[PDB]
């Protein structure tokens, strides 16, 4: 699932891989066989575990605010500040 | 021209008539694939190459798409999706001689099978064996070719077939071949039964101020209807309307 | 590189006719332009023989005409040279001369006006 | 004829980058603000092209290195080339490469581009010999260096020359002359775009489609690939004592296709503006999913287009001997 | 036909220059600039050392050089040394299409 603000905007997108855990990300979607492009998204500094899955591109912000872009399982995504998708 | 090395020749800028052929001689086989023999006649091709080469009746089944034998896999591949005509005639009165003809020739061996329309003119020596051939014919290792040898009393299968098969593209070029269909006065904004390059349909005519590049002669909308067609007497290109608006 | 190959010495007698070759290797006679020379001891040298780059000839000094033909075989990549009536005059050395048919790269057609490549010559004698 | 032009040893190519380039007209019907997607053979953007430096001047002493290796055909060959000079014209497309099979070879000379299917059989080093004959007083250009003998010749194709006749420069600019090569179902392909570049040094971050140019009924298996280079002999100066062919410099990109699903653009005019490939970037999935170039914000779920089969196995039972179907078959009595 | 002036007799001291001198009629000489030098060891291939007046091609030293104004033509040697004591003609193009010589010149270290 792509989670990305509008095209007008950035063009920046996160990565929710559903009912995986982070781990099995590379073995999941088997990044060798990717392109790089997909590969600095098949593993990062920005990854996340939730209930719903995995979420790569997005930054975790302790920070609670109200939901725009629902994700699911409780976490949701906006994007804020230079600018960055945070969940 | 012998099988494993089939002659293509473009055909360009004339009128198919298919009746000049009746009276010389019948067809015994002409399959078309793709398009239908009764519309055959009202059609503007867009190039059209026709191969000629002449194999035994047996094998005249595997001149045909999705077929596999000895001239299928290792002589001549027709494509899967191959839109184009198949005719094939007896010759044993012209391609067979007493003492038996051995000019045309078929390749028996190969390493794989041919991909579609490909020829190959190669004569190196196949290996059969685990050795090296090392350009010396002998045991497991053999010809390429081989001739098929007609004789004026051999079987049905065995006397000789000329087949040319003659391969189409339709309604996606600018057409340099038709159809024997007489042309008619051209009445424009009114719902008539057009056929124009091959396009059949009842509908309005427009003028439009649409620019066609050379290599492009039917124009698409979106959602994929032709709304401007290039008519060929004269090159203004005519915008398509229906011929009911259907708001009523 | 481009070397130049010679028939060597033919001792005559006077009022015959002498026959000379001359070999090129590693470069065509077809993009070489070719000079003669007479090189004689005691006497500088004189311009009997040339296939000019800037006319498509082979011209030779006004006192030696008729008595020097040219023959050009390009196939075997050999140039030849036929004189008549040699009597008791033909004392000399013949080189074999070439230069560049026009300098520069292919655009250019700047014509050359040189005798670059030499070979060992042929020290003809007539007695 | 057939000497040795290159030297014993090379050098590691150069890599760079294929900022998005290299797209071409799939079909020939003119197609207007429709965002319509096709499945072919296409380059991969932000790819590694091989850079080639057939030529490489490096100083004085190292004057010039000479390297133009047969690659691999592939899928197909997206070619592109920066050279003012005009070194660059020829290519040979084939198997063997040699008189055992049949070979392509497409001269572009100014007059006329030649194209033969013959069975070739090739020099080492191909190249054009372009030289000067001083009984035209004319630089005549010699095919002879290409090929050492041609036989069983099937195809001849003569036209226009499409290299703008190697012309139009003006003074601080440079052609880059691109070209895409494809063999389906016995039919070759050849697209091709030549637009003014400023930069000499790489590919524009520009975005330019590839018009359908000619397409031969070659007939033949194309599984390797080789350029044909023009040199001059190095006999140029007098007194310089060099036999042999160096000239200019060349520096042509090597690019190879690789089956992709793009989603093409076709402008009001009917040319192709932008395009998307569906496997390069999560965005441009979802651009593919949604079938548009704007795609709104929030979450979208998208179908597989990034991975393709890298190879293929199969597992068959171990089984060795033949099947008695000569039995069957010829049997004396059924 | 004719034949270009050269003083015959010349010599000089090693590490000295000397200037050899051509000169011709304006038929011939005086019709174009090309006029190339040689240097031919005795029974040897002569050498070209430079063309067209002044160009001089890759494979000659610095110490030869040469320069035509009016109709004289004069070849320098400087830094001489005694490997170039040899006999050394002048060639020019004519009008007539001919490249004629001189007498030459004998130098003696
Ligand atoms: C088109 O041409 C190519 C090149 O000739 C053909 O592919 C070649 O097929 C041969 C025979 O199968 C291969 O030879 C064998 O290869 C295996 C390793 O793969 C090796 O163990 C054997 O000792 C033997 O060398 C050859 O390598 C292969 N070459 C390539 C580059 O694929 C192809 O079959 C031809 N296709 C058609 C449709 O004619
Ligand atoms: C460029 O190639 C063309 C190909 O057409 C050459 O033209 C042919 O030259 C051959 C051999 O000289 C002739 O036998 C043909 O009659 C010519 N064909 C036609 C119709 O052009 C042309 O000579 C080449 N020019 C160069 C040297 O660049
Ligand atoms: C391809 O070329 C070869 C060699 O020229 C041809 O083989 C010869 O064909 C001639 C004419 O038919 C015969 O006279 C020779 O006896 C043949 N030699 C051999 C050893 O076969 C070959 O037929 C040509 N093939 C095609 C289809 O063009
Ligand atoms: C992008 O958004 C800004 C602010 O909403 C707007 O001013 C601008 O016109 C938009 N651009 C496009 C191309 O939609
Ligand atoms: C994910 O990891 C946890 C341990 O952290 C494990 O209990 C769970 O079974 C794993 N699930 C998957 C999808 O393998
Ligand atoms: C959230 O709190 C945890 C407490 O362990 C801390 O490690 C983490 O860095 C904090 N993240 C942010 C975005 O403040
Ligand atoms: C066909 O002929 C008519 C008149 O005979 C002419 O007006 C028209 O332009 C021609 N069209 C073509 C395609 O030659
Ligand atoms: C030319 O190259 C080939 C292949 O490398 C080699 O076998 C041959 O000996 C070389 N010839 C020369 C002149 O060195
Ligand atoms: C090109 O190849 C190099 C290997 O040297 C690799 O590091 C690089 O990532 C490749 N380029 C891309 C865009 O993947
Ligand atoms: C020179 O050109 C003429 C005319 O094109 C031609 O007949 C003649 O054969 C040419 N000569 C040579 C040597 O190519
Ligand atoms: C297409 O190009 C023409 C010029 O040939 C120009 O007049 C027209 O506005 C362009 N239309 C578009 C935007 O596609
Ligand atoms: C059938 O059997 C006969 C036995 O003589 C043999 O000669 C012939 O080649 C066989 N044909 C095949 C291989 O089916």
């Amino acid at each position: 699932s792509v989670i990305t603000p509008g095209t007008n905007t950035s063009n920046q997108v996160a990565v929710l891989y559903q009912d995986v855990n982070c781990t099995e990300v590379p073995v999941a979607i088997h990044a060798d066989q990717l392109t790089p492009t997909w590969r600095v998204y098949s593993t990062g500094s920005n990854v996340f575990q939730t209930r719903a899955g995995c979420l790569i591109g997005a930054e975790h912000v302790n920070n609670s605010y109200e939901c725009d872009i629902p994700i699911g399982a409780g976490i949701c995504a906006s994007y804020q500040t230079s600018q960055s998708i945070i969940a | 021209a012998s099988v494993y090395a089939w002659n293509r020749k473009r055909i360009s800028n004339c009128v198919a008539d298919y009746s000049v052929l009746y009276n010389s001689a019948s067809f015994s086989t002409f399959k078309c694939y793709g398009v239908s023999p009764t519309k055959l006649n009202d059609l503007c091709f867009t190039n059209v190459y026709a191969d000629s080469f002449v194999i035994r009746g047996d094998e005249v089944r595997q001149i045909a798409p999705g077929q596999t034998g000895k001239i299928a896999d290792y002589n001549y591949k027709l494509p899967d999706d191959f839109t184009g005509c198949v005719i094939a005639w007896n010759s044993n009165n012209l391609d067979s001689k007493v003492g038996g003809n051995y000019n045309y020739l078929y390749r028996l061996f190969r390493k794989s099978n041919l991909k579609p329309f490909e020829r190959d003119i190669s004569t190196e020596i196949y290996q059969a064996g685990s050795t090296p051939c090392n350009g010396v014919e002998g045991f497991n290792c053999y010809f390429p070719l081989q001739s098929y040898g007609f004789q004026p009393t051999n079987g049905v299968g065995y006397q000789p077939y000329r087949v040319v098969v003659l391969s189409f593209e339709l309604l996606h070029a600018p057409a340099t071949v038709c159809g024997p269909k007489k042309s008619t006065n051209l009445v424009k904004n009114k719902c008539v039964n057009f056929n124009f390059n091959g396009l059949t349909g009842t509908g309005v005519l427009t003028e439009s101020n649409k620019k066609f590049l050379p290599f492009q002669q039917f124009g698409r909308d979106i959602a994929d209807t032709t709304d401007a067609v290039r008519d060929p007497q004269t090159l203004e290109i005519l915008d398509i309307t229906p011929c009911s608006f259907g708001g009523v | 590189q481009v070397q130049l190959v010679q028939s060597g010495a033919e001792v005559k007698k006077p009022g015959a006719s002498v026959k000379v070759s001359c070999k090129v290797s590693g470069y065509t006679l077809i993009e070489l332009s070719m000079h003669w020379v007479r090189q004689a001891p005691g006497k500088g040298l004189e311009w009997m023989g040339g296939f000019d780059p800037e006319d498509a000839e082979t011209i030779y000094a006004q006192k030696f005409q008729g008595r020097v033909t040219m023959t050009e075989d390009t196939s075997t990549d050999t140039a030849y040279m036929e004189l008549s009536s040699l009597r008791s005059e033909d004392t000399a050395v013949y080189y074999c001369a070439t230069g560049i048919a026009v300098i520069g790269p292919p655009p250019s057609t700047y014509y050359y006006y040189g005798m670059d490549v030499w070979g060992q010559g042929t020290t003809v004698t007539v007695s | 004829q057939c000497v040795n032009l290159t030297t014993r040893t090379q050098l590691p190519p150069a890599y760079t980058n294929s900022f998005t380039r290299g797209v071409y007209y799939p079909d020939k019907v003119f197609r207007s603000s429709v965002l319509h997607s096709t499945q072919d053979l296409f380059l991969p953007f932000f790819s590694n092209v091989t850079w080639f430096h057939a030529i490489h001047v490096s100083g004085t002493n190292g004057t010039k290195r000479f390297d133009n290796p047969v690659l691999p055909f592939n899928d197909g060959v997206y070619f592109a080339s920066t050279e003012k000079s005009n070194i660059i014209r020829g290519w040979i497309f084939g198997t063997t490469l040699d008189s055992k099979t049949q070979s392509l070879l497409i001269v572009n000379n100014a007059t006329n581009v030649v194209i033969k299917v013959c069975e070739f059989q090739f020099c080492n080093d191909p190249f054009l010999g372009v030289y000067y004959h001083k009984n035209n007083k004319s630089w005549m250009e010699s095919e002879f260096r290409v090929y050492s003998s041609a036989n069983n010749c099937t195809f001849e194709y003569v036209s226009q020359p499409f290299l703008m006749d190697l012309e139009g420069k003006q003074g601080n600019f440079k052609n880059l002359r691109e070209f895409v090569f494809k063999n389906i179902d016995g039919y070759f392909k050849i697209y091709s775009k030549h637009t003014p570049i400023n930069l000499v040094r790489d590919l524009p971050q520009g975005f330019s489609a590839l018009e359908p140019l000619v397409d031969l009924p070659i007939g033949i298996n194309i599984t390797r690939f080789q350029t044909l280079l023009a040199l001059h002999r190095s006999y140029l100066t007098p007194g310089d004592s060099s036999s042999g062919w160096t000239a200019g410099a060349a520096a042509y990109y090597v690019g190879y296709l690789q089956p992709r699903t793009f989603l093409l653009k076709y402008n009001e005019n009917g040319t192709i503006t932008d395009a998307v490939d569906c496997a390069l970037d999560p965005l441009s999935e979802t651009k593919c999913t949604l079938k548009s170039f704007t795609v709104e914000k929030g979450i979208y779920q998208t179908s597989n287009f990034r991975v393709q089969p890298t190879e293929s196995i199969v597992r068959f039972p171990n089984i060795t001997n033949l099947c008695p179907f000569g039995e069957v078959f010829n049997a004396t009595r059924f | 036909q004719s034949a270009l002036t050269q003083p015959a007799s010349v010599s000089g001291s090693p590490g000295q220059s000397i200037t050899i001198s051509c000169t011709g009629t304006s038929s011939d000489v005086g019709g174009y600039n090309y006029v190339s030098w040689y240097q031919q060891h005795p029974g040897k291939a002569p050498k070209l050392m430079i063309y067209d007046v002044s160009k001089r091609p890759s494979g000659v030293s610095n110490r030869f050089s040469g320069s035509k104004s009016g109709n004289t033509a004069s070849l320098t040697i400087s830094g001489l040394q005694a490997e170039d004591e040899a006999d050394y003609y002048c060639s020019s193009y004519t009008s007539s299409s001919t490249y004629v010589f001189g007498t030459g010149t004998k130098v003696t270290v």
